[PDB]
């Protein structure tokens, strides 16, 4: 009964954003609550911040 | 009362690091007036940056050309970091020809006399065939600040890049001792600036301390 | 009667199809957000049944296929 298929892809990019969920490989699972300004991160003496 | 701050030297360590220093400063001034200006100089200098692209037979970023090294997407992410200084205008369009084998960087990008290319060595992409030839139109804004291409509101083919239009790579400062006339007191600071060479370091203190002044202008008459 | 993919769709204006083409099928590299009309499709009820970009999706198109059935005759952009 199919007359024809037309497929569509559609490619979206995600940016990171309060709401997801990271990891690293040791269990130590959070979500991020929060884009801190660059501003106002924590840095050190040499004014890199984290 | 208060001793006023002055410029009294610009040490350029590179191109694209410098270090600008105030002096004298009274207790207490030489760290205010740091944070102050490293918020300000992180958060609010005006550059240049990347906005639109326009390379011909390219439909989209998720795609290959042909005798091109790198994906669209990856072109566009070098073009993100390309580092441009434009006089006179908040709005310019450079043209990239390159035909042959090579690497195709900012030197190949068609002179302008109101653009600058600090950096004529970043690399755009590789072409690895002989006959394969690129050529794009690149827009370069104005702004200042984070501006994503999502929230940014044009023909297919034109690719819009997220603008980081901040020319501040990294801001420090140093409050030390100053050797005065006959005050033994005073401070001076030392303001350690990285930038992508494209804002002159005098200019981006005078600017944040503009940028100061006028926003105390609201508390200097509180009402 | 046989369901049609056209450009030919009721009851939305011409600026809402000019992504779709000649034969109701979005352009490769057209840069779509939700509620935008994919392929342009039709029932004889003719009612709007044409796929549409879901809500929230705002994504590019990279890829059409189109699969047709032996006798059906394959439209301008097949």
């Amino acid at each position: 009964g199919v007359l024809k298929i037309v497929k569509v892809y559609l490619a979206v990019k995600r940016r990171i954003q309060p709401g997801d969920k990271m990891a690293g490989r040791h269990g130590n699972k959070g979500v991020i609550s929060k884009i801190n300004p660059i501003e106002d991160m924590p840095y050190d003496e040499n004014g890199t911040p984290v | 009362e208060f001793l006023k701050p002055r410029l009294v030297d610009i040490e350029q360590v590179s191109s694209t690091h410098a270090k600008v220093t105030l002096e004298p400063l009274e207790r207490g001034f030489g760290h205010t007036l740091g944070n102050a200006l490293r918020r300000i100089l992180l958060s609010s200098m005006p550059g240049c940056a990347v906005t639109e692209v326009e390379i011909d037979g390219v439909l989209h970023e998720y795609s290959t050309k042909e005798g091109v090294q790198e994906d669209i997407l990856e072109i566009l992410l070098n073009l993100k970091g390309l580092a441009v200084r434009v006089q006179g205008k908040d709005e310019v369009i450079l043209t990239l020809n390159k035909s042959g084998i090579g690497p195709v960087t900012a030197a190949d990008i068609t002179h302008d006399g109101d653009v600058e290319i600090v950096k004529p060595q970043h690399v755009i992409c590789h072409l690895t065939d002989e006959n394969a030839s690129i050529s794009m139109r690149i827009k370069v804004q104005r702004g200042r600040g984070y501006v994503p291409a999502s929230t940014r509101i044009r023909p297919i083919g034109r690719l819009l890049v997220d603008a980081c239009y901040s020319p501040v790579e990294r801001i420090a400062y140093n409050v030390e001792a100053a050797r005065v006339e006959q005050r033994t007191d005073l401070d001076k600071l030392v303001i350690e600036m990285e930038t992508n060479g494209t804002i002159d370091p005098e200019e981006a203190i005078r600017r944040a301390a503009t940028i100061l002044a006028e926003q105390l202008e609201a508390f200097v008459d509180l009402r | 009667g046989p369901e049609e993919i056209t450009a030919d769709i009721p009851n939305v204006g011409e600026a809402a199809l000019s992504k779709l083409d000649e034969s109701g099928i979005v352009y490769i590299g057209a840069e779509v957000t939700g509620g935008d009309i994919l392929v342009g499709k039709v029932t004889p009820k003719v009612k709007d049944s044409s796929l549409r970009v879901p809500n929230g999706v705002s994504g590019t198109v990279i890829d059409v296929q189109v699969f047709t059935r032996d006798g059906v005759e394959k439209d301008k952009r097949a």
